[PDB]
C-alpha cells in the first residue's frame, strides 16, 4: 500500500470516529460509523491473503448489519420524539435497538461470534487497531443514551460478554484470539457499569487500551502470533517475555498492577449502587481469565524452552522495528496503580 | 511555462479545455461584478408573505402601503 | 382535556368573492394596491393571534372590501376587465407576459375612471406596518409556567478536603 | 455524573476557577512518582533495544523523566481541581437543601444502650 | 465522551438539522412546529431528569400532534358509532356530509 | 393516477404484443426439432475489469445524485456558500477520477 | 378501496422482501428487492416525495442494482425457500385479516387500521415543494453533510481501488 | 400511529431475519442487507415529509449514498471471495475457524 494512501485511510478512520464524537446530530452519528467502517476495510486486506478477505467480508456484514440496526434506532426516535438529538431516545424499543446495535459494533456478547475470527485473519497492527480504536466510538454514543439503556439488557450483555470472554480463552492458543476474548470480557466489564458510573468505564477503556497497544506491539516486535513462538522470545531478547508477563499479569487484574484498578474501582462502584452478588460472580468469572493467564505465563513464558539452531543466527542482528511507544506504554500498563485517583480528570 | 502548455495542448487538448473551463468556473464569479445582482435577485423573490408589522409610532422606515416611497425597491432590477 | 370552541355557522356567513383564479389574478395588483388597509389588518391579527376564530371579523372586512373592490370594477370597467381576464384564463399557467394588450386596455381604463395606478415590481411585496387598535395579545401560544432553572454555581472553588478520599490516598 | 457541570464551557482541560486552587509543588510524590515512571520508560527503552541501560542516552532519559514530569503536573492539576469541583457542589448541594442532611442529635454513650457479649 | 467541539469552536455544524423548530428554508413550519418549541422551552436547561416529570404535558401534547393517535381513536370511536347507528337506521347523514351541497368558498 | 392508466396501459399492451408474439406461431405445428457457440461448456471467467467499470459507474453514480438538487440550490440566498460546495462537490468528483485515472483503473476498458 | 392505496402498496412491499428474502437464487432475489423498490417507490411518491422517489428509481434500482444484477451476472455465473415464502406470506395474511377486523392492533407497537389519509395536512406550500426545497438546502444549510459526504465517496473511490487490486 | 409503519418496519425484519440465518450465497446476504436499507430509506422518507420537517428532506439522500456506497464496498469482499473459491457460497469462509 502507498503510505500517502494509507496516511489518507487511517485519517479517515480516525476521521469517522471524530464524527461520532462530536456531533449532535444522529444522522452525522451513523455517518461517522460509515466512514470508520468504508475506511477501515482495507487496513484488514494489507497483506492480501484469503484470510484477510473473509475476516473483512464478516467484519463488513457485522457492521453493516449493525450500522441499519442503528438507523432503525434512530429512525423510531425520529417517530417517537419528532427530532435528531444525540441525547436520550424517546422510544424503549429504539434503547433496545441502538444497545443491539452499539453491542454488536463493540463484539460484545452474544455477537461476539466475529472478533476471535476477524482479529485472526487481519495483521497484527490492523487487530490493534480493531481492538483498540475501534471501541472509542460506541463507548461514546452508549456514554450519550445512558439515560435511555435499560438496566437489565445491558447487564445482560455486559455479564454474557464476560462469562463467554472467560471461557472462550482457555481454549487458545493464537495470541490474537486471546486479545479478541479478552477484548470481549472487557467491554462486558466497560459496560456493566456503564449506568453506574460512567467515569470508571471511561478509566476500563484508557487503561484496556493501554494494555491492549502494549500487548500488540510486543507482539509486533517479536513477530509472534502464537504461544510457542512467543516461549521462543527469551533466547531472542529476553525483556520481551518479562514485559509480556508484568502486561499480561496486568490485563487479569492482579494488584498492585495497573489493570487490577479499574475492575477493583468498578467493583467499588457496584456496591455504593447495592449490588453485590452481580460484581462477584462477574469477578469470579474474571478469575477465569486471570487463571488462563497464569496458565500461559507459568506454563509457556517462564521457564526456559528449546530452541532451534538458526536462532543463533538472530543473535547477530538487533531490532529494527520501530517499537513506538513501547516502553511508555509498557511502564503505564503495570506500574500505574498508586496513581489511582487520576480517574477524576475522565470525570 | 510555454513550452509545456504547448506540449500539453498537442498532446492533450481535452484535458487542457477540462482545466482552463474549471480554472475560469472556479476564478471568474470572484471577478465578476454581476455576482452581486445574483444575490440581490434571489433575496428579492418572495416566496412568502410580506408580514406586516405592529405600528408601535415609531418605525419612519416602514412604509404604510406598497406604494409608498419608503422601503426596499426593485428599480435596479427594472433598469439593470 | 376541554372542549375546544368554535364559532356557530352565523358567525360564518358573509357574502363570497365567488369570481375565478383567472378573474382574482387579473385584478390582483389592483386588489393589492387599493385593498391594502383591510386585508393588512387581517394578516397581521392572523399573524398575531395565531387563530382563525379570533380573525374572522377582520377576515369579513377583506370580504367586505374585495366585493367593493370588484363593484367598483363592475360599474366602470367591465368589458376590459371581461377582455382581459379571458385572456388570462387561457393560459394553462395563467401567463401575465401572454396579456400585455388587454393588461393595457385594463389599466389605461382603470386610471381613466378610477384614478388607481398599477403597483410597479417590488411594491405588494413590502414589509409595511399597520395601525390596529386590537392589543398585543400575551401569551399567543398559551404557555404555561416554564419550569424554574437549577441554581447556579457560586462561591469562590476550595481545594479538596483532605484530597481524593478514595480508601487510603490522601491527596 | 458531573458531565453537566463541564458542558458549559467545554473542552477546557483547566478552566479559569482551577486558578484559584493551590497549585502542585514540583516536590509533589505523585509527580516524583511520575519521574520515577519516567526513569522506568528509558530504562525499558534502553533495555529493548540492546542499549546499556543505565549508561545509553542519559539525555533521553533525561527527556523521558522531563516529559512525563511536564505531562503529569498538569494532569495532577486537573485531578486537583476536578476533586475539588466535587466537594463544592457537595457542600453548595448540603447547603442549598437543609431538609435533606438533618443535624441528627448527639447522643453520648451514658444514654445509648449497647448489647455486651460476653466472651467466654 | 462527547467532545463539544462545535460549542467550543463556535460553529454550527449539525445544529440546524437537529429539531424541526430550526430555521427552515423559506420559513416553513413543520406540524407540530409549535408543540416541539413548547416542549424543548420547558425542558430548556433543567435536565433530563427534571425535564421527564415537569414537562410531560408539553411532552404528551407534542407526541400527540406526531401521531394523532388520540384523534384517530376519537375519530374510530365517531365513525364506529355513526356506522352502528346506519347499520341499524337510527341515523341518516346530512346534505352537507353526503355531498349535495356546492362548498363555500 | 392518469399516470397508472397510462403506465397501466403500456404494459398491458406490452404484455399483449409479447403474448401474441410468443403464441400465433405456436398455433402451427412446423416440426420438431431436436438441435444436439464460441466456448463450449467452459465456465465463465470472471473479469475484473468489468466489475471496475461497473463500481465506478456506482459511486459516480452517488456523486451525481448528490450533484442533482443544483437548479433549485441556485435559488438559495446563500450563494456564495452554495457556488462553493456545488464546486467541491464536481472538484471532488473530479479528484476520485484523477485517482481512478492515474492508478490504472481505466485500463483496457479505458 | 382506492383511499388504502398506500397501504395496498406496503403490502405489496412486505410480500416483495418475503419474495426475496427466501432466497431461492441471487438473481431471483434481485428481481424481488428490484420490484419491492418500484412499489415502495410508489409509496413514498404517493406522500408527495416525488424527488425522493425518482431518487428510488435513479439510483437504488436504475444505479445500484443494476451493479447487483452485473455481479450477479459475471460472479455468480425447493423446500427452504418456498417454505419460508408462503410461512412469511401466511403471517402477513393473517396481519391483514386482524387489522381490518379490528381496526387496531399491537404487534410490537400499536397501530391503528384505518387509512394514513387522515394523518395528512390541510395546507398549502405555494410555488414550492417543501421536500424540494428541503432537498436543496444541501448546499446552504449542508455545508458539513456535504464534506463528510464527499469526502466518504472519495475515500471510497479510493477504498474499491486498494482492496480490489489483490497486489 | 400509522399503518403503513408496521408493514415497512415489518419488511425490514423480514430482511433483517432473511440476513441472519441462512449460510448461503454471500450476494444474498448483500441483498438482504440491501432491503433493509430499501426499508429504511422508505421508513425515513415518510416520517419526514408526514411531519413537513423541511431540512430533513436531504436526509434519505444521505442515507441512500452512503449505504450505496457500503453496497459497492460489499460487492468488492464478494468479488475477492469470487476470486479465491469460484463461488460466493459463505461455507467456504471458515478458515478462521481455527
Ligand atoms: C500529552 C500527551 C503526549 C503523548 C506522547 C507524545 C509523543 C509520542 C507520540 C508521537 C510519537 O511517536 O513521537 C515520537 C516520540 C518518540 O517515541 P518512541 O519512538 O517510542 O521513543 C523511543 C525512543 O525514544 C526513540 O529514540 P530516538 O533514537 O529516535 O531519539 C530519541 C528521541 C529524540 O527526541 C526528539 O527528537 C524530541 C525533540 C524534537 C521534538 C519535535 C520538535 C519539532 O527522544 C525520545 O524519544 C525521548 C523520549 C520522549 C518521551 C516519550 C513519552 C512522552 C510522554 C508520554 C506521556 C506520559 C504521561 C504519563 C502520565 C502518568 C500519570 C497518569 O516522541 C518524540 O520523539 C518526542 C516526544 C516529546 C514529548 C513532549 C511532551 C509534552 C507534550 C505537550
Ligand atoms: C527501575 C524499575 C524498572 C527497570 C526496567 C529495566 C531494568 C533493567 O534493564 O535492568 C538491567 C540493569 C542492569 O543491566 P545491564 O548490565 O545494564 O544490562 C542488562 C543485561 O543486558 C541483561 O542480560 P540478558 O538480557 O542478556 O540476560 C539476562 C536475562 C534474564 O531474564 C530472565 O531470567 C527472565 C525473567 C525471569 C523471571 C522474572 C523476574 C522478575 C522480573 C519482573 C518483575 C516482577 C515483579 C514486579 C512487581 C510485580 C508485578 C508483576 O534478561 C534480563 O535480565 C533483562 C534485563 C532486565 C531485567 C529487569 C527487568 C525489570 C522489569 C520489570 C520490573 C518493572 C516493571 C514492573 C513493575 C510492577 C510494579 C512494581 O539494571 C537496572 O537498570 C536496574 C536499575 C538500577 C539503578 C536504579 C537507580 C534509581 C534512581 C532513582 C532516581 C531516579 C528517578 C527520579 C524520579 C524523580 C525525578 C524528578
Ligand atoms: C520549599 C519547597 C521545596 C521543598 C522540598 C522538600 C523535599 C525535598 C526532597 C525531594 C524528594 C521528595 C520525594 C517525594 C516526597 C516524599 C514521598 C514519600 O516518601 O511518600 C511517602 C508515602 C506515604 O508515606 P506518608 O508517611 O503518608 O507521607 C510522608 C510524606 O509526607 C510524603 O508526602 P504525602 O504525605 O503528601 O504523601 C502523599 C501520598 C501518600 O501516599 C498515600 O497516601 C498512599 C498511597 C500510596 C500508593 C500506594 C500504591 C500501592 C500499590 C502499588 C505498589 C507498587 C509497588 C511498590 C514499589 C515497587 C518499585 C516501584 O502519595 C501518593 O499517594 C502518591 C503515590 C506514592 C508516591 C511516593 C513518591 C515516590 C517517588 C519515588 C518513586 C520510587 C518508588 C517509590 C515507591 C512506589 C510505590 C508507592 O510512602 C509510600 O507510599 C510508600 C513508598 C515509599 C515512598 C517513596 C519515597 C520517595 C523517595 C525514594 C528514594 C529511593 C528510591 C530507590 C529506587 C527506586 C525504587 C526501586
Ligand atoms: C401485430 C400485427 C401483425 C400480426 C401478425 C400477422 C397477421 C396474421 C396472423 C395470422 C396468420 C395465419 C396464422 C399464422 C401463419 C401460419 C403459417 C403456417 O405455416 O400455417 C400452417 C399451419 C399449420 O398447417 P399444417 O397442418 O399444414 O402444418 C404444417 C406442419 N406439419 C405438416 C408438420 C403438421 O396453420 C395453422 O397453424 C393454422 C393457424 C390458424 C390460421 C388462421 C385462422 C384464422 C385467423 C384470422
Ligand atoms: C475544504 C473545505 C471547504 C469548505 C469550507 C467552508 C466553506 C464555507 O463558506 O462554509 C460556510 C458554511 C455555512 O456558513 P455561512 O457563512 O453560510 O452561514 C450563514 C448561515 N446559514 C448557513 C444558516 C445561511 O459552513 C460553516 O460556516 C460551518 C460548517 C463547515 C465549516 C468548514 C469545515 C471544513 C472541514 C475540512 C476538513
Ligand atoms: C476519550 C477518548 C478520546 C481519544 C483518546 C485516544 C485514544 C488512542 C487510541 C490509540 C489506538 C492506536 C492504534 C494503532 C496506531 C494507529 C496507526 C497504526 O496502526 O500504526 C501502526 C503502524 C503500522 O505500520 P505498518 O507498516 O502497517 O506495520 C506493519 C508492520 N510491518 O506501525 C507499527 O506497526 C509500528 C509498531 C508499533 C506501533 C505502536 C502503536 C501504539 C499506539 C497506541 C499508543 C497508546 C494509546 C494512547 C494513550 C492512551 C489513550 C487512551
Ligand atoms: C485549478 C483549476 C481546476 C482544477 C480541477 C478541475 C479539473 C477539471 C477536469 C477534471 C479532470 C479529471 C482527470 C484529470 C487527470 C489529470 C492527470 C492526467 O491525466 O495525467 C496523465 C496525462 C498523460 O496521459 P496518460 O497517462 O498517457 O493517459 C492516457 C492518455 N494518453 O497527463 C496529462 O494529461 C497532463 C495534465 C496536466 C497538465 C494540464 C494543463 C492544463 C492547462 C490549461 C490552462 C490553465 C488552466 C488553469 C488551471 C491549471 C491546470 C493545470
Ligand atoms: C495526555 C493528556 C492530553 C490532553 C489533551 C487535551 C485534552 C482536553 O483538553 O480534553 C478536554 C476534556 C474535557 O472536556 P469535556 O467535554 O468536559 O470532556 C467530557 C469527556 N467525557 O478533558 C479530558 O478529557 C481530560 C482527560 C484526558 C486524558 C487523556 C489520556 C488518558
Ligand atoms: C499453574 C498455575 C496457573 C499457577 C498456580 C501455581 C503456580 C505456581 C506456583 C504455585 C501455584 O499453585 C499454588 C497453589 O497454592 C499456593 C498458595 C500460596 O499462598 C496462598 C502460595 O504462596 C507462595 C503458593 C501456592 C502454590 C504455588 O507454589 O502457577
Amino acid at each position: 500500500m502507498n503510505p500517502i494512501i494509507l496516511i489518507i485511510i487511517l485519517m479517515t478512520v480516525m476521521l469517522g470516529t471524530i464524527i461520532v464524537m462530536i456531533s449532535t446530530h444522529w444522522l452525522l452519528i451513523w455517518i461517522g460509523f460509515e466512514m470508520n467502517m468504508l475506511a477501515i476495510i482495507p487496513i484488514m486486506m494489507k497483506k492480501h491473503n484469503p484470510r484477510a478477505t473473509e475476516a473483512s467480508t464478516k467484519y463488513f456484514l457485522t457492521q453493516s448489519t449493525a450500522s441499519m440496526l442503528l438507523m432503525m434506532a434512530i429512525i423510531i426516535n425520529l417517530m417517537f420524539s419528532g427530532q435528531w438529538t444525540v441525547m436520550k431516545l424517546f422510544n424503549p424499543m429504539a434503547s433496545m435497538l441502538m444497545t443491539m446495535a452499539l453491542a454488536m459494533k463493540l463484539g460484545m456478547a452474544p455477537f461476539h461470534f466475529w472478533v476471535p475470527e476477524v482479529t485472526q485473519g487481519i495483521p497484527l497492527s490492523s487487530g490493534l487497531i480493531l481492538l483498540t480504536w475501534q471501541k472509542l466510538a460506541p463507548m461514546s454514543v452508549l456514554y450519550q443514551i445512558l439515560p435511555s439503556i435499560n438496566l437489565d439488557l445491558i447487564l445482560t450483555l455486559s455479564i454474557l460478554s464476560i462469562t463467554i470472554g472467560g471461557w472462550g480463552g482457555l481454549n487458545q492458543t493464537q495470541l490474537r484470539k486471546i486479545m479478541a476474548y479478552s477484548s470481549i470480557a472487557h467491554m462486558g466489564w466497560m459496560t456493566a457499569v456503564l449506568l453506574y458510573n460512567p467515569t470508571m468505564t471511561l478509566l476500563n477503556l484508557i487503561i484496556y487500551i493501554i494494555m491492549t497497544s502494549t500487548m500488540f506491539t510486543l507482539f509486533m516486535a517479536n513477530s509472534t502470533t502464537t504461544t510457542l513462538s512467543l516461549s521462543h522470545t527469551w533466547n531472542k531478547a529476553p525483556i520481551m517475555t518479562i514485559l509480556v508477563l508484568i502486561t499480561l499479569l496486568s490485563m487479569g487484574g492482579l494488584p498492585p498492577l495497573s489493570g487490577f484498578m479499574p475492575k477493583w474501582m468498578i467493583i467499588q462502584e457496584m456496591t455504593k449502587n447495592d449490588s453485590i452478588i452481580l460484581p462477584t460472580l462477574m469477578a469470579i468469572t474474571a478469575l477465569l481469565n486471570l487463571y488462563f493467564y497464569m496458565r500461559l505465563t507459568y506454563s509457556t513464558a517462564l521457564t526456559m524452552f528449546p530452541s532451534t539452531n538458526n536462532m543463533k543466527m538472530k543473535w547477530q542482528f538487533p531490532t529494527t522495528k520501530r517499537m513506538t511507544l513501547l516502553p511508555t506504554m509498557t511502564v503505564l500498563s503495570t506500574m500505574l496503580l498508586p496513581l489511582t485517583p487520576i480517574l477524576s480528570i475522565l470525570e | 511555462v510555454a513550452a509545456f502548455l504547448k506540449n500539453v495542448w498537442a498532446k492533450e487538448p481535452v484535458l487542457v479545455a477540462s482545466f482552463a473551463i474549471a480554472g475560469l468556473a472556479v476564478i471568474l464569479p470572484t471577478l465578476s461584478p454581476y455576482t452581486k445582482y445574483s444575490l440581490m435577485i434571489n433575496r428579492a423573490t418572495p416566496y412568502n408573505y410580506p408580514v406586516p408589522l405592529r405600528d408601535d409610532g415609531n418605525m419612519p422606515d416602514v412604509p404604510s402601503h406598497p406604494q409608498d416611497p419608503q422601503g426596499p425597491s426593485l428599480e435596479w432590477l427594472k433598469r439593470l | 382535556p376541554g372542549i375546544v370552541e368554535l364559532p356557530s355557522l352565523e358567525d360564518l356567513k358573509v357574502q363570497e368573492v365567488k369570481v375565478s383564479s383567472s378573474v382574482l389574478k387579473a385584478a390582483a395588483h389592483h386588489y393589492g394596491a387599493q385593498c391594502d388597509k383591510p386585508n393588512k389588518e387581517f394578516m397581521l391579527c392572523r399573524w398575531e393571534e395565531k387563530d382563525p376564530r379570533r380573525c374572522l371579523e377582520e377576515g369579513k372586512l377583506v370580504n367586505q372590501c374585495a366585493l367593493e373592490f370588484f363593484r367598483q370594477i363592475k360599474r366602470h370597467c367591465a368589458e376590459p376587465f371581461t377582455e382581459y381576464w379571458t385572456c388570462i384564463d387561457y393560459s394553462g399557467l395563467q401567463l401575465f407576459r401572454r396579456c400585455r394588450k388587454e393588461q393595457a386596455q385594463f389599466d389605461k381604463c382603470v386610471l381613466d375612471k378610477l384614478g388607481w395606478v398599477r403597483p410597479d415590481l417590488g411594491e405588494l411585496s413590502k414589509v409595511t406596518k399597520v395601525k390596529t387598535d386590537r392589543p398585543l395579545p400575551e401569551n399567543p401560544y398559551h404557555s404555561r409556567a416554564r419550569p424554574e432553572p437549577n441554581p447556579e454555581v457560586e462561591g469562590d472553588l476550595k481545594p479538596a478536603r483532605h484530597g481524593s478520599r478514595l480508601f487510603f490516598w490522601t491527596m | 455524573m458531573m458531565t453537566g457541570r463541564q458542558a458549559r464551557a467545554p473542552l477546557q482541560f483547566l478552566p479559569d476557577e482551577a486558578r484559584s486552587l493551590p497549585p502542585p509543588k514540583l516536590t509533589d510524590p505523585r509527580l516524583a512518582y511520575i519521574g520515577f515512571l519516567g526513569y522506568c520508560s528509558g530504562l525499558i527503552d534502553n533495555a529493548i533495544r540492546r542499549r546499556p541501560v543505565l549508561s545509553a542516552g542519559l539525555h533521553r532519559q533525561f527527556l523521558y523523566i522531563t516529559s512525563f514530569v511536564f505531562v503529569g503536573y498538569y494532569l495532577l492539576k486537573r485531578q486537583d481541581y476536578m476533586y475539588a469541583v466535587r466537594d463544592h457542589d457537595m457542600f453548595s448541594y448540603i447547603k442549598s437543601h437543609p431538609e435533606d442532611f438533618p443535624e441528627k442529635d448527639k447522643k453520648t454513650y451514658r444514654e445509648v444502650f449497647e448489647e455486651f457479649h460476653p466472651v467466654r | 465522551p462527547f467532545f463539544d467541539v462545535q460549542k467550543k469552536l463556535g460553529v454550527d455544524l449539525d445544529h440546524w438539522m437537529t429539531i424541526q423548530s430550526a430555521e427552515q428554508p423559506h420559513r416553513i413550519p413543520a406540524r407540530c412546529h409549535a408543540f416541539e418549541k413548547e416542549w424543548i422551552e420547558c425542558a430548556h436547561g433543567i435536565g433530563s431528569i427534571r425535564a421527564e416529570k415537569e414537562c410531560k404535558i408539553e411532552f404528551e401534547d407534542f407526541r400527540e400532534c406526531l401521531l394523532r393517535q388520540k384523534t384517530m381513536k376519537r375519530l374510530n370511536a365517531i365513525k364506529r358509532q355513526r356506522d352502528k347507528l346506519i347499520k341499524e337506521g337510527k341515523y341518516t347523514p346530512p346534505p352537507h356530509h353526503s355531498g349535495q351541497e356546492d362548498l363555500r368558498p | 393516477m392518469n399516470l397508472m392508466i397510462t403506465l397501466l396501459t403500456n404494459f398491458t399492451l406490452a404484455t399483449l404484443l409479447v403474448t401474441i408474439a410468443f403464441w400465433l406461431p405456436q398455433l402451427n405445428v412446423y416440426s420438431e426439432k431436436t438441435s444436439p457457440d464460441p466456448m463450449g461448456s467452459a465456465r465463465l471467467p470472471f473479469s475484473m475489469k468489468f466489475f471496475l467499470v461497473a463500481i465506478t459507474f456506482l459511486l459516480f453514480d452517488l456523486e451525481i445524485a448528490l450533484l442533482l438538487p443544483l437548479p433549485w440550490a441556485s435559488q438559495t440566498t446563500n450563494l456564495n456558500t452554495m457556488l462553493t460546495m456545488a464546486l467541491l462537490l464536481i472538484f471532488l468528483l473530479a479528484v476520485s477520477l484523477a485517482y481512478e485515472w492515474t492508478q490504472k483503473g481505466l485500463e483496457w476498458t479505458e | 378501496m382506492m383511499t388504502y392505496i398506500v397501504f395496498i402498496l406496503s403490502i405489496i412491499f412486505v410480500m416483495g422482501f418475503v419474495g426475496f428474502s427466501s432466497k431461492p437464487s441471487p438473481i431471483y432475489g434481485g428481481l424481488g428487492l428490484i420490484v419491492s423498490g418500484g412499489v415502495g417507490c410508489g409509496i413514498v411518491l404517493n406522500f408527495g416525495g416525488s424527488f425522493l422517489g425518482l431518487m428510488v428509481f435513479l439510483i437504488y434500482l436504475g444505479g445500484m442494482m443494476v451493479v447487483f444484477g452485473y455481479t450477479t451476472a459475471m460472479a455468480t455465473e425447493n423446500k427452504v425457500v418456498l417454505g419460508t415464502f408462503i410461512t412469511g406470506l401466511l403471517m402477513e395474511f393473517l396481519m391483514v385479516y386482524y387489522v381490518l377486523k379490528d381496526k387496531e392492533v399491537e404487534i410490537v407497537f400499536k397501530f391503528n387500521g384505518m387509512g394514513d389519509w387522515v394523518i395528512y395536512d390541510t395546507g398549502d406550500s405555494g410555488f414550492f415543494s417543501e421536500e424540494a426545497m428541503g432537498i436543496a438546502a444541501l448546499y446552504s444549510y449542508g455545508t458539513w453533510l456535504v464534506i463528510v459526504t464527499g469526502w466518504s465517496l472519495l475515500i471510497g473511490v479510493v477504498v474499491i481501488m486498494e482492496i480490489t487490486r489483490g497486489n | 400511529m400509522s399503518l403503513v409503519y408496521m408493514n415497512i418496519m415489518m419488511a425490514f425484519t423480514v430482511s433483517l431475519t432473511g440476513l441472519l440465518m441462512y449460510r448461503s450465497h454471500l450476494m444474498s446476504s448483500l441483498l438482504c442487507l440491501e432491503g433493509m436499507m430499501l426499508s429504511l430509506f422508505i421508513l425515513a422518507t415518510l416520517m419526514i415529509l408526514n411531519s413537513h420537517f423541511t431540512l430533513a428532506s436531504m436526509m434519505p439522500i444521505i442515507l441512500l449514498v452512503f449505504a450505496a456506497c457500503e453496497a459497492a464496498l460489499g460487492l468488492s469482499l464478494l468479488v475477492m471471495v469470487s476470486n479465491t473459491y469460484g463461488t460466493d457460497y459463505v461455507q467456504n469462509l471458515n478458515l478462521l475457524q481455527c
